[PDB]
């Protein structure tokens, strides 16, 4: 096959910077035609790939302006002018030249900005899960950055270990934050012998922990 | 516009066969490659092949000759690929993209598998005092379902600001969940209309739960 090396893997970026991914074929693209089959495709997560270049340096209709394309023989470069917020996602390079046609293996670029205290909110179990046998507590973490965070459970002023999950969303293709939801999980006997429930977050934003609470009956 | 309209999500057991389907519109299908591509994580984006449907003409990668059969019918202007002798390393999402890539359809999610489908139960995350300043949170919860994927929406896809849906996530035991939320202001509290949409295609399962305060 025609491998496809795409340099750097992650490329992270400051809003209104220049960003640049490069690309290199292990054989000539150039086609005993005259052109060279170089595309390049961004893939947003959850969605189809999307040309954004062609021909190594045509634009796709609606593609923006800061995006060029360049190079020839095995080596080639797709630049962005300035990123912006959107132009988050995985991008791959792709030859058509050759049999069989072959992709990069993709090169995610991810924005870079200021700190961002997260907003955080708690959800007791919903009467329809727990008349349905089970209980989920769940914590949420809004629109913050970095990524990282630290989310406590205490039940009844009890440390919690071991009974929960955190998952985290894709960055924000407008502000470039995150957000991140925890679930604990426990018995419905188990949470209707139980009174108060509190998620702690800690987070570089936060001067201090916050910390959400319910007591359950107590609504 | 060019449209590459692919068939539903499939669940099938090891040793079948599928045939996955890419409606066409808005060019002259008989004129442009069809291309079939793979997607899957560890292996990347992989070119199956390709079809001429003015001629039947087709080129496979040869790590796929043997799996996928290329087919088309000018008729209704749709492409098929077939994938048989079906095992685990196929699960995957499939893509139809025409000519060098340039429209793809929105893909079609194979899983391989001897489980049956199971559909989500949808909880409502319901806003209250305890879900800050002048913003409150609500959200639906999808739960224990298999397989993927899952479709979720906020008033049929007229909410999109300050909606927020998290990845799917495989857990141990070997469904899926995953959750939606919206971020709104707190007067938006028991006054606006939120129905989170749920469609669980393998399952027959679709949901349109209304997240109101408890
Ligand atoms: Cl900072
Ligand atoms: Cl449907």
């Amino acid at each position: 096959d025609v491998v496809m090396t795409q340099t750097p893997l992650t490329l992270s970026v400051t809003i209104g910077q220049p960003a640049s991914i490069s690309c290199k074929s292990s054989q000539s693209l150039l086609d005993s035609d005259g052109k060279t089959y170089l595309i390049w495709l961004l893939q947003r997560p959850g969605q189809s790939p999307k040309r954004l270049i062609y021909l190594v340096s045509k634009l796709d209709s609606g593609v923006p302006d800061r995006f060029t394309g360049s190079g020839s023989g095995t080596d080639f470069t797709l630049k962005i002018s300035r990123v912006e917020a959107e132009d988050l996602g995985v991008y791959y390079c792709c030859q058509g030249t050759h049999f069989p046609f072959t992709f990069g293996v993709g090169t995610k670029l991810e924005l870079k900005r200021t700190v961002a205290a997260p907003s955080v909110f708690i959800f007791p179990p919903s009467d329809e899960q727990l008349k349905s046998g089970t209980a989920s507590v769940v914590c949420l973490l809004n629109n913050f950055y970095p990524r990282e965070a630290k989310v406590q459970w205490k039940v009844d002023n009890a440390l919690q270990s071991g009974n929960s999950q955190e998952s985290v969303t894709e960055q924000d293709s407008k502000d470039s934050t995150y957000s991140l939801s925890s679930t604990l999980t426990l018995s419905k006997a188990d949470y209707e012998k139980h009174k108060v429930y509190a998620c702690e977050v800690t987070h570089q934003g936060l001067s201090s922990p916050v910390t959400k609470s319910f007591n359950r009956g107590e609504c | 516009e060019v449209q590459l309209q692919q068939s539903g999500p499939e669940l099938v057991k090891p040793g079948a066969s599928v045939k996955i389907s890419c409606k066409t519109s808005g060019y002259t299908f008989s004129n442009s490659w069809m291309n079939w591509v793979k997607q899957r994580p560890g292996q990347g984006l992989e070119w199956i092949g390709r079809i001429y449907p003015g001629d039947g003409d087709t080129n496979y990668n040869g790590k796929f000759k043997d799996k996928a059969t290329l087919t088309t019918d000018k008729s209704s202007s749709t492409a098929y690929m077939r994938l048989s002798s079906l095992t685990s390393v196929d699960s995957a999402v499939y893509f139809c993209a025409r000519s060098l890539f340039d429209y793809w359809g929105q893909g079609t999610t194979l899983t391989v598998s001897s489980a049956s489908t199971k559909g989500p139960s949808v909880f409502p995350l319901a806003p209250s005092s305890k879900s800050s300043g002048g913003t409150a949170a609500l959200g639906c919860l999808v739960k224990d379902y298999f397989p993927e994927p899952v479709t979720v929406s906020w008033n049929s896809g007229a909410l999109t600001s300050g909606v927020h849906t998290f990845p799917a996530v495989l857990q141990s035991s070997g469904l899926y969940s995953l959750s939606s939320v919206v971020t709104v202001p707190s007067s938006s509290l028991g006054t606006q209309t939120y129905i989170c949409n749920v469609n669980h295609k393998p399952s027959n399962t679709k949901v349109d739960k209304r997240v109101e305060p408890k």
